[PDB]
């Protein structure tokens, strides 16, 4: 139980097996150690079947243990099963904080180990200045031949991204990576590793950037064991995209690495690319061979690893609780809750109405319209009802949920975190539902303390909400914003929903005309200093931004007015779109949509040939069109049949009539819809 | 009349552009300036329908991005690289739009010529009468003037240039009002009483041209109609084929295969109200239907001024305008293709009178 004062840089995992076992199994866990030189060391931990089926979602240990064909050369073993691997991993993370003690990454850390067997048994926290984590670049690049046959995979799976099929291919395939040409270019100044591949498996040092370790294990299993790695030296993590290169080069680093006789690593990895329909945010998880983060602004990657224990995001919502825990603590966290707000959750439904807000279309004149938000309040209600409901539940998760709740206003990257993290943190009705009770009942006092503080209620959500007074002015919208901040409030910790800091209802703008077309489309605008603001319309492309200024120059002008009239304006300044838009009627990419694997264009054959351009699809599909192109399935630059700026010009002015007739309906009353007449005018411009 | 046909059976739709718009527009909706002007040699692709399907398919293996008239039709893009025609073509510094040529073929067959520029003085030079000539004639009245200068004037590789058809593009913008007149006959027509009703139908067709661009100065003494007549002073004629090429007015430029449909109806209308014109082409003719008027459409191929049919050239006949400021330069336009194509370039704001109705 020797102790020493080292930091942490990854935890990555290293083996996994089964003792003489059926309902649990073990695992093997590298440490990344450093100190004022760096060191490698181990942990075992014990997962049962129930901690694996509470992390994954119920399934069986015996399939998270015959995953130790990952450390062969078939490289791409999360393909098989995603959640299995979000899984483990978020379970090997939770239990060893629960056998050995507090581990952090980068935090100046009291170790011990046993000297009989060498694993670290107990982590203690400390104090000392730890080192500066420190980076090296990565620019990876390689030929990676997958015959265009990946409209086999896309034909089972329709709305797979192209990512997903080179990935899957791939795998059916594995010697594409070992005949593959390869360029690499590390850059930690330290030594500078640039390298040299016709093919990936034909031949500074190696041994300049790492080192290569071995160490005796003795865990309690059957003998000793030797485990080789490869410890960092000068840098902590990569940063750099080709995720087949990354693969492909730790892959032969794996086999170079590991061709001598000592047990072999888990090499495995996770990205939005090893899911059928991909994922929104870009990633690289390491949690296998290698050792160390690859990072796909630095600054928040750097944070949020350090926040998370590197698990996010590849574990996805598991970092502050598992997936089976959830409905316990949503029903205790109900229990906690007043009777009053246990209805409001009862009868929660996306579509019920709460407060009485303003029916599309609809205008408010010349007064003082405000728009007032609460900063990442589901944040904040999900950590502090989550707290509530730890009865139900082992809270280290939700210390890390609190650290990110307490850290977003002053690091944007929490709150982009925040951000994809209350989306899935259920997505679990009960959170859902839950979440959705105390809005209500958020949105309620708002609307009672609405009623003695000179505002009225026009739109929102509760935590994003907007609405008009009856009134020097900025001196009472002051006063509504402290009075519903306390009201808010003492409403919370009236239900015992006790947040981490303290309110902030943050006045997004003072603004002194609004018009609403929508449930979401809202424009706002101030004459005495115009400060506008825009928020329904979609922005698809370029050609929707530069349609959505056009739609902000028109209705400035048309509430300057302040009905005939303002067709004309609208009308003209359609005219005056199409005219600009036959200006960049060859630019393809600013045609383009970008549409989700979720809503439906057939794709090319020769779109499944352009080479490693398909590896950087993971979650959008970039398409003009009457035939559609995946623009960026094809090199540089494009020759096209000109663009139908037709079919774009009729969307994006679909939008717009949206837009024009809420604006006309609202502020006069004129039921006649807004119509361009397209075909009878500007139509010829491209036929 | 005219104007209660041009009220009552015409509806009109033109759209505006100006300043960078015009230009663009013009650009991109007619040939490119080097297309139609002359040049030493051609460069171009023209072959047989198999070895254009051919080539076309050889082409299309270098289009990666997106993807046999209608195809050689549509392949017009230039951005600010070689356009894509010049994998067709082979040639790399070709400019788009380009002219796209149907070809009869002896003894049969038809081929297609789609080509960038072309030497237009081995087509017209022997027709193109010399300047000391015209300035030399002496002949004070315009009619006995025109009379005279018309006395006066005298493998797909090989067949281009003896017999050749412009295709239509509906994709491109129409700067000139190119008609085909189909004159049946009955009884020969003199030449000199043919030369009158050529002097009498253009008066009509400049009203007509008037009637349908309003923002305009279509002068009918010095609007420069171009006239050619397909041989056979007479062609010892027994249908006579005629050809009249119009510059549409400089601020107008016409859009779409009904409009140019439209167009010719008008004109058409025009011609047959004008009671000093159906006395000359009276008494001879069976019919009346003067002018065909589908042959305007996206794929159809017209037959071009110096060449013959597979054989009446289409040369000239000069209905000089009366009180026209300079006959050599009347003379001198009928050689120029920009005159009798239809999607030349046009010789501020622009209107494109894209509808007839």
């Amino acid at each position: 139980i020797v102790w020493v004062e080292e930091s942490v840089s990854a935890i990555t995992l290293y083996a996994v097996w089964l003792p003489p076992a059926r309902e649990y199994f073990h695992a093997l866990v590298y440490f990344v150690c450093r100190n004022a030189e760096g060191r490698a060391r181990f942990a075992e931990v014990s997962v049962t079947a129930t901690e694996l089926r509470d992390f994954y979602g119920s399934q069986a240990v015996v399939a998270a243990a015959r995953a130790a064909t990952t450390p062969a050369a078939s490289p791409l073993e999360p393909l098989e099963n995603p959640t299995l691997w979000r899984a483990l991993y978020a379970c090997v993370l939770a239990a060893l904080e629960r056998q050995t003690g507090p581990v952090a990454l980068f935090a100046p850390l009291r170790i011990g180990s046993d000297p009989r067997t060498g694993l670290v048994v107990k982590v203690e926290r400390a104090w000392g200045p730890p080192a500066a984590p420190r980076a090296a670049l990565l620019v990876a690049e390689a030929n990676i031949d997958i015959d265009p046959m990946l409209a086999a995979r896309v034909a089972e799976h329709p709305d797979a991204r192209l990512a997903w099929a080179r990935l899957a291919a791939i795998r059916d395939t594995p010697q594409c990576a070992s005949a593959a040409s390869l360029t690499v270019n590390i850059t930690t100044g330290t030594a500078l590793f640039a390298r040299e591949y016709q093919t990936l498996a034909f031949p500074g040092a190696f041994g300049d950037l790492v080192e290569v370790c071995e160490v005796g294990l003795r865990p309690r299993h059957p003998q000793r064991v030797t485990a080789r790695v490869l410890l960092p030296r000068d840098y902590d993590y990569f940063v750099s995209f080709s995720a087949p290169a990354l693969v492909a080069l730790f892959r032969q680093w794996h086999t170079t690495v590991h061709a001598a006789p000592a047990l072999a690593p888990v090499f495995a990895f996770l990205g939005p690319e090893f899911e059928v329909r991909g994922g929104p945010v870009p990633y690289f998880a390491v949690l296998g061979f290698p050792g160390w983060p690859t990072f796909t602004l630095v600054r928040g990657a750097a944070a949020a690893y350090a926040a998370l224990l590197g698990a996010w995001p590849a574990v996805g919502a598991r970092v502050v609780l598992p997936p089976r825990a959830w409905p316990g603590v949503a029903s205790a966290a109900a229990g906690c809750l007043l009777p009053a707000v246990r209805e409001a959750v009862a009868r929660w439904h996306p579509a019920t109405k709460i407060i009485q807000l303003l029916d599309p279309p609809a205008a408010v004149g010349p007064v003082w319209t405000a728009r007032f938000c609460f900063p990442g309040l589901r944040a904040q209600l999900l950590a502090a009802l989550a707290d509530l409901g730890g009865s139900g539940l082992g809270r280290t998760g939700l210390a890390r949920l609190d650290a990110l709740v307490v850290a977003a206003p002053s690091e944007p990257w929490a709150g982009a975190v925040l951000e994809r993290l209350v989306p899935d943190t259920c997505n679990c009705p009960a959170l859902r539902q839950l979440l959705g009770g105390v809005m209500a009942a958020v949105c309620l006092q708002i609307e009672e303390t609405a009623s003695s503080v000179k505002f009225a209620v026009c739109g929102g959500d509760g935590g994003a909400f907007w609405g008009v007074f009856n009134v020097a002015a900025s001196g009472v919208i002051e006063d509504a914003r402290r009075a519903i901040e306390t009201a808010v409030g003492a409403v919370l910790r009236a239900n015992a929903v006790r947040l981490r800091h303290p309110l902030c209802l943050a006045l997004e703008g003072v603004y002194t005309h609004a018009v609403a077309w929508s449930q979401a489309g809202v424009w706002f605008w101030n004459s005495r200093d115009n400060t506008d603001h825009l928020g329904g319309f979609p922005l698809r492309g370029p050609a929707y931004t530069t349609a959505a200024g056009v739609v902000r120059d028109t209705l400035r002008r048309v509430l300057g007015l302040t009905a005939l009239t303002a067709r004309g304006l609208m009308e003209d300044a359609c005219d005056r779109l199409i005219l600009d838009a036959f200006n960049k009627r060859l630019d393809a990419e600013y045609w383009s949509v970008r549409v989700s694997p979720f809503e439906a264009d057939p794709l090319p054959p020769t779109a499944f040939r352009g080479g490693a351009l398909l590896d950087a699809e993971h979650y959008w599909r970039r398409v003009v069109r009457s035939v559609g192109v995946p623009v960026d399935l094809y090199p540089r630059p494009l020759v096209l049949p000109p663009v139908d700026c037709a079919h774009h010009l009729r969307e994006i002015l679909r939008e717009i009539e949206l837009v024009f007739t809420g604006v006309l309906a609202g502020v006069w009353g004129e039921g006649g819809k807004f119509v361009y007449p397209f075909d009878d005018k500007m139509s010829f411009l491209f036929a | 009349n005219i104007g209660e046909y041009v009220k009552h059976n015409v509806t009109p739709r033109e759209t505006v552009l100006d300043g960078d718009t015009a230009k663009a527009y013009l650009r991109a909706r007619t040939y490119a300036p080097g297309a139609l002007t002359p040049a030493p040699a051609y460069c171009g692709a023209v072959d047989s329908a198999t070895k254009m399907m051919g080539r076309l398919a050889d082409a299309e293996k270098l289009l990666v991005p997106r993807g046999r008239l209608l195809r050689l039709a549509a392949t017009e893009q230039q951005g600010p690289t070689p356009p894509a025609i010049a994998a067709l073509i082979r040639n790399a510094a070709v400019q788009t739009p380009l002219p796209v040529y149907r070809i009869s073929m002896v003894p049969t067959g038809q081929a297609f010529a789609a080509l960038a520029w072309d030497d237009w003085a081995r087509i017209t030079r022997d027709a193109r009468l010399a300047e000391a000539v015209v300035s030399a004639e002496a002949h004070p009245d315009h009619g006995a003037l025109g009379r005279r200068l018309t006395d006066r004037i005298r493998d797909a590789g090989g067949q281009m240039y003896v017999n050749r058809n412009e295709i239509f593009n509906g994709a491109l913008a129409i700067t000139n009002i190119i008609l085909d007149l189909d004159i049946a006959l009955k009884e020969p027509v003199p030449f000199r009483r043919l030369h009158e009703a050529l002097g009498h139908f253009r008066r009509g067709a400049l009203a007509a041209v008037q009637l349908l661009f309003p923002a305009a100065r279509v002068d009918p003494d010095a609007y420069p109609c171009y006239f050619f007549k397909s041989a056979c002073p007479v062609c010892s004629c027994t249908k006579i084929g005629l050809r009249v090429c119009m510059p549409v007015p400089a601020p107008y430029v016409v859009h779409g295969s009904l409009t140019m449909r439209g167009v010719a109806r008008v004109i058409q209308q025009a011609v047959l109200l004008d009671r000093d014109f159906v006395e000359a082409i009276g008494s001879y003719v069976k019919n009346f239907l003067l002018i065909d008027t589908g042959v305007y459409a996206h794929g159809h191929s017209l037959r071009l001024p110096y060449f013959a049919k597979i054989c009446g050239r289409l040369l000239p006949v000069f209905v000089i305008p009366p009180a026209c400021k300079d006959v050599p330069a009347f003379v001198a336009a009928h050689a120029d293709p920009r005159r009798f194509h239809f999607h030349a370039p046009p010789t501020r704001e622009i209107r494109v009178l894209h509808s007839l109705g």
